[PDB]
């Protein structure tokens, strides 16, 4: 029966070792993402929470008229 | 037989008298004895010589499996998987090896009990004493655990015994 249906216990041991190392993996990402998404949305200063301003190209750098402005 | 070990499971040296009967009227169960020997005893024991005779013709070995030793707990990073993995799994593994041993100590008890007839409370009472030791061991490590024990439980159970240890050694020494 042990040898026609299943197999050594060596292999579940190193099966179950890699799929514990995958959820680590995933759960200290999860966590890092949680951290840095907070992160930069109370700062601003990264890729993410980026919202628009007013682009500089629509200013009209030319006589006005007046000499002021 | 040969298949147990005589020092696991220890037994007296089976001191039994000799007959010496003081009447002449023919002793019953001898010859019950007698007729219940030539008649199962005999054909019982053929059976087994031919079944013997077929498994010499055929014979193969199986081999206890040797586990290796891997670190343990107590050198286990915080959050270090694998290694809390194997460490578990060891502990689990010793875990079982031990409650053979209680089991192993309660046999031995209970062969005690049997053995001495009605002279047990003093003849085995070393049986006894084996017994208290290794179930107060036992108790020590896995008592409270509970259920999902795990080996972080019992390291720190006994993190707690040796504070409580250390504290009441301290005051004793301010005596
Ligand atoms: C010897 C006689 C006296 C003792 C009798 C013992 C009785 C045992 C037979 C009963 C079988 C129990 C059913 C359990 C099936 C397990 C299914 C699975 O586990 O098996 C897989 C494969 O299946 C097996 O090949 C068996 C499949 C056969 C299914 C059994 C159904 C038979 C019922 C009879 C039906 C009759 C129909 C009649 C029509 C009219 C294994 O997966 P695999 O990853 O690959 O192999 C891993 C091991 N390796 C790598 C070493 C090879």
């Amino acid at each position: 029966i042990a040898r026609t249906f299943y197999d050594g216990p060596e292999k579940n041991y190193e099966k179950t070792m890699a799929i514990l190392q995958i959820e680590a993996e995933k759960a200290e990402l999860r966590l890092k993402e949680l951290e840095v998404r907070r992160l930069m949305r109370a700062r601003g200063d990264g890729p993410w929470y980026q919202y628009p301003t007013i682009d500089k190209a629509l200013i009209d750098h030319s006589p006005k008229t007046t000499p002021d402005n | 037989p040969d298949s147990w070990d005589k020092d696991v499971y220890p037994e007296p040296p089976r001191r039994t008298p000799a007959p010496a009967p003081q009447t002449s009227l023919p002793n019953p169960v001898t010859y019950l004895t007698k007729i219940f020997d030539l008649l199962v005893d005999r054909p019982v024991t053929l059976a087994r010589e031919f079944i013997e005779q077929q498994h010499a013709k055929n014979r193969y070995y199986y081999y206890h499996r040797e586990f290796r030793r891997v670190p343990d707990i107590t050198e286990c990073e915080e959050k270090d998987i694998l290694c809390m993995f194997e460490a578990e799994m060891q502990w689990r593994r010793d875990y079982k090896v031990d409650q053979e041993i209680v089991n192993i100590i309660q046999e031995r008890l209970k062969a005690c009990q049997q053995r001495e007839g009605e002279s047990y409370r003093q003849n085995c009472a070393k049986e006894l004493e084996q017994f208290t030791q290794v179930s107060k061991a036992f108790q020590d490590r896995y008592s409270d655990l509970g259920a999902h024990y795990s080996a972080r439980k019992c390291l720190a159970k006994q993190k707690q015994r040796m504070l409580a240890e250390r504290k009441a050694a301290k005051e004793a020494a301010a005596a």
